[PDB]
């Protein structure tokens, strides 16, 4: 109930310092400077191999912050929510779900500028780069709610759970690295992008219900 | 004789004046005499300006990162309660120095090489040195409970110091590899020398003022709920 | 005609049910308690009155109708605070009831706060809260809210019983009103007899 | 008594390589004053900080 | 009381952790897949960029398998040790991380020849393989018992512990990813092999001491 | 003749004052107990007692010693057993116990663990085990080790008073012969009552 003041819960909870905001900005610093340190310091290479760089860098960001999404509130906060809020479920995890996207894809979205810079990309790359991450990084927590629910509050889970959360994100990446390869040889994209765009509108739909029922289940 | 009591609080009070006022006037001595009264390189033109303003900022990151490695030593071994509050006096700080070398450095090295970004030993090593501030921060603001972050803080503090010549030496000899040497040989020259140093003292003092600053106000975050504080 | 009712209730966790049949309808103005004991069911029998979990076979309407038919009728006229009081540790006791009140005024906020024997912790996050104080915040909401329903569990775990007694005497007065109080205690409670319609898990 | 430039901003604030000394001098000078602003507010506000908890 | 006792015994209690410690497999799995994935038919950059991603794989295989080494312990745990075993702290600590390495860096080393016919290394490629993730994972280990001991009271695992240890990973990684390219070239790496185990064995004596200390202050 | 001591020990944990110039002998032939409130430091204090935890200001000798300086031979004699149980949940309880033999272990570990009433249950990993006879298979190392000092946290959290007094009877057992056994409790005990000597957070 009031979408909004549940979306300053989740601010507040995650955040305690105005120091320190920018430590998802700190990680994706460092996990991008590990590659020139070994790959090598040849821009050509690093120019190439953008993709790869920024896109795993987001991968695990979302990986990292997926977990804390869900497995903490089963010691304290998993219920009052499932039980109180007469709203639907779907909105509150919805809620959670973009809330956990703006903690972690708007600051890398504002760090673009900079990490763009560092590999060499130039003007249309990073425009192509910063439009698709966008595009791509809200949907990560989107196909992710469901499963890492399962894997935080399903006991007696199997090795097969894990099979909904990681490789389901494939797809995602794929056509992330492949569209922005194109966009990097000077070609449009607006048809992958639409395919991005296509994708975005969907999930978020669709999303929000399987999550609630997952969690429905799972509480059980 | 050390006392270090609540009354060091007094000890700051009485240094902020005076240390601040020199701070500002060598400054503004070394920004003046510099930044327009000194003459230039035959090969970068007047931007060579810049090491007036860059050169010290990445010295003294080093030596405030030296700071840090004797202030947690003295803080671990002999239990020393303050010694331990030391790192998260000159934590931002040393953040701030170490960001403005970086930049500074990139901002130098933009008629050179053409690019806002090379991959060299000095700018990587002052990465990896701003890397360890900004883990030793969120290590010290991650604790809720004080008294806590300062001794886990000055652990960090002591790994850092300890395998941070090793990474310095290992990112000159990675260099090598793959270029080989640096740009051109060191020469401050007679006529360009003085200045230099004038702004490297400079940025010592203005760093003992904030470092004295940041003191004041965790003695007052920690010694906040006794009854000294009734003013 | 009328609210929640039990609908021949059936569970099990493991091999031993923890009850079977149940089927029992709450009016208006009822203090009711559950007896027994709390090994397993006591979250089962309460999450599913909430309609939390589902049956292993029974079902309960709220006002005639299913809970999850509706679920929104149900939800508004509802407070739960039981092993867990869903209250989460990291704000501070005044905000953290905000989101809950329903507008958060802050006219009576710490009003309920005064009353709940948490005088002048309304700006000290609710972490801080030596060991007990934590569920008095939960507690606090009962002050403001105008829900008639009221799921409580161990609602006198750790509170003293100074604070166990203004609790009590509040509860008694709604039900007079229009209010329901069910509650899983398993200190006895100091009230008369009467006032107290006891089951069990059978 | 000796100054480095023959003229004034005719002169001065171009250097050839202006835009990169300049930038530079801004992008040093709002990270000092950043933190001693920063410092001596947040000392006011626990100064004040004290006074609501005085209640 | 002795050094076996607690290894044997801490490897207990891991081969019944299974089902965890695979994440880490399969993170290192599915992150040595995206890039030879993300170029198309070119081998000759692969080969160019193949050292790196790996060993990026393995630190961050590293992380992900290093998070659980204090988290189950604080709850119930990290004590028995500080207070019973009269044998020394720093000692207790050793033996946990070594089976720790033995759980966790092993399987790197037996999932390395799958990995080498993936990415086309030849027989000096794999036998370099091992010998720097068999010098490079024990370091590893080793010098991220410090920042795990550190993050345990906080029980927040995720982004903080990325970004304590991992920039003092740094020389590991150049001069294993440097040993590896100069491998392929065919030149001799005996002198690179002395450096990773001097490597090794520096942070073999300080990492224990430091953890121990790191240990006794957390608990307080 | 005071092995265990503590010099004007003090702890300040936020604005409360817990405790002040704690000092007092503790030597072998006695059955110590200590009082105190929820709030009270007690679990902060024995913890201190261990040398986990760095006083705020004082210090405790071991036999006249810095705990620090004798570290090594302190852990010879003691037995402790907290809030948290110390013991792998996924383990079974046989060989969860039988690290912390020195010898004669295998067939020795059964007689300790039926009296504290785990008979039957020396092979079952301790996730299926309940929680009141998991703090058993902790309290079974009471039989067993020869460490003369047993410092219990609260060792009657959910234990059976049949297992209360057998588990009694096993610290009533110990001391004469020159054992120590710090404890704290809430439920009063069983024994004669100048076999206790109180101390409280003053
Ligand atoms: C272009 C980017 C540059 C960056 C990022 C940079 C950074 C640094 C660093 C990290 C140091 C500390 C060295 C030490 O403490 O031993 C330093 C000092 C110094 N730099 Fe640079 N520098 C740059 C350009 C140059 C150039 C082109 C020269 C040419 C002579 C130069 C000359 C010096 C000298 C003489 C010192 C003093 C060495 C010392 O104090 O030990 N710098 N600078
Ligand atoms: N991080 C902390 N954890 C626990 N107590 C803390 C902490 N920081 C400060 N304190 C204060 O120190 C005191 C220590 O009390 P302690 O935790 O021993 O209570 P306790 O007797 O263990 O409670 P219980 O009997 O319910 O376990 C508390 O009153 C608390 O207010
Ligand atoms: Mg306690």
């Amino acid at each position: 109930m009031m979408f909004w003041r549940i979306f300053r819960l989740e601010l507040r909870v995650a955040f305690r310092h105005s120091a320190e905001i920018a430590n998802p900005l700190w990680f994706f610093l460092i996990v991008i400077t590990l590659f020139p340190l070994s790959i090598g310091p040849e821009p050509q290479l690093l120019a190439r191999i953008a993709p790869g760089i920024i896109w795993v860098a987001a991968l695990l960001s979302s990986l990292l912050a997926l977990e804390r999404l869900f497995r903490d509130d089963l010691q304290d906060g998993s219920l009052e929510q499932l039980m109180l809020l007469p709203l639907p479920l779907p909105a509150v995890v919805l809620a959670k779900v973009m809330a956990h996207w703006m903690v972690t894809g708007l600051p890398l979205l504002i760090l673009s500028p900079l990490v763009a810079m560092l590999l060499g990309m130039d003007v249309y790359g990073w425009q192509v780069m910063a439009l698709t991450l966008l595009l791509g990084t809200p949907t990560l927590g989107f196909l992710g709610a469901p499963g890492v629910a399962l894997t935080v509050g399903l006991k007696r889970g199997g090795v097969l759970l894990s099979i909904l959360v990681l490789p389901l994100t494939i797809p995602l990446l794929i056509f992330a690295t492949a569209a922005m390869d194109a966009a990097s040889m000077h070609l449009p994209v607006d048809g992958y992008l639409a395919i991005l765009g296509a994708l975005l509108a969907g999930t978020a739909t669709l999303s929000p219900f399987a999550t609630a029922a997952a969690l429905r289940i799972s509480i059980q | 004789q050390l006392a270090i009591p609540p009354r060091l609080y007094q000890i700051c009070g009485w240094f902020i004046p005076w240390l601040a006022i020199a701070s500002v006037v060598v400054l503004t001595v070394g920004w003046i005499w510099g930044f327009g009264f000194a003459p230039a390189d035959y090969q970068q033109g007047n931007s060579y300006r810049i090491i007036y303003l860059h050169v010290p900022a990445a010295i003294w990151s080093m030596g405030i990162y030296a700071s840090m490695a004797v202030a947690a030593f003295i803080g671990l071994v002999w239990q020393m309660k303050m010694a331990n509050l030391a790192v998260a006096a000159m934590a931002p700080i040393g953040a701030v120095f170490t960001f403005i070398a970086l930049v500074t450095g990139s901002a130098w090295g933009k008629p050179m090489w053409g690019t806002w970004w090379v991959w060299d030993a000095r700018l990587t090593s002052e990465l990896v040195l701003l890397f360890l501030y900004v883990g030793v921060i969120a290590l010290w603001h991650a604790f809720d409970d004080r008294r806590l972050a300062g001794r886990a803080a000055g652990i960090l503090v002591l790994i850092g110091v300890v395998n941070l010549p090793i990474i310095h030496y290992s990112v000159e000899w990675w260099n090598t590899l793959h270029q080989g040497s640096t740009r051109m040989q060191q020469s401050i020259d007679p006529a360009m020398r003085s200045p230099l140093r004038w702004s490297i003292f400079g940025f010592l003092l203005l760093s003992a003022t904030l470092t004295l600053m940041r003191m004041r106000n965790l003695i007052l975050l920690m010694e906040k709920r006794r009854p000294w504080v009734s003013e | 005609m009328g609210m929640l009712e039990a609908r021949e209730l059936l569970c099990e966790r493991d091999e031993r049910t923890l009850f079977s049949g149940l089927s029992f309808t709450l009016n208006a103005g009822e203090w009711v308690q559950i007896t027994g004991s709390n090994g397993a069911g006591k979250t089962t029998l309460l999450r599913l009155l909430t309609g939390l979990s589902r049956p292993d076979a029974g079902e309960v309407l709220w006002q005639g109708q299913p809970l999850h038919q509706v679920r929104d009728s149900y939800h508004q006229n509802l407070l739960w605070i039981g092993h867990q009081p869903g209250i989460k540790t990291r704000l501070t006791a005044l905000e953290n009831l905000h989101f809950y009140h329903r507008d958060g005024d802050t006219a009576q906020c710490l009003e309920a706060l005064a009353q709940a024997g948490l005088a002048g912790f309304e700006d000290i996050p609710v972490n801080q809260l030596s060991a007990g104080q934590q569920r008095r915040v939960a507690l606090a909401r009962l002050w403001l809210t105008r829900a008639t329903l009221w799921i409580l569990d161990e609602p006198f775990t750790a509170i003293d019983v100074n604070g166990v007694d203004r609790l009590t005497q509040r509860m008694a007065q709604h039900t007079e009103q229009g209010g329901i109080v069910i509650l899983t205690t398993h200190q006895p409670l100091n009230v008369a007899e009467s006032k107290i319609r006891r089951i069990s898990l059978t | 008594m000796t100054p480095a430039f023959a003229s004034w901003n005719e002169f001065f604030a171009m250097g050839g390589y202006a835009f990169f000394v300049w930038l530079a001098v801004v992008m040093t000078v709002i990270p000092l004053v950043v933190l001693v602003v920063h410092s001596v507010m947040q000392h006011r506000a626990i100064l004040r900080g004290v006074a609501q908890q005085r209640a």
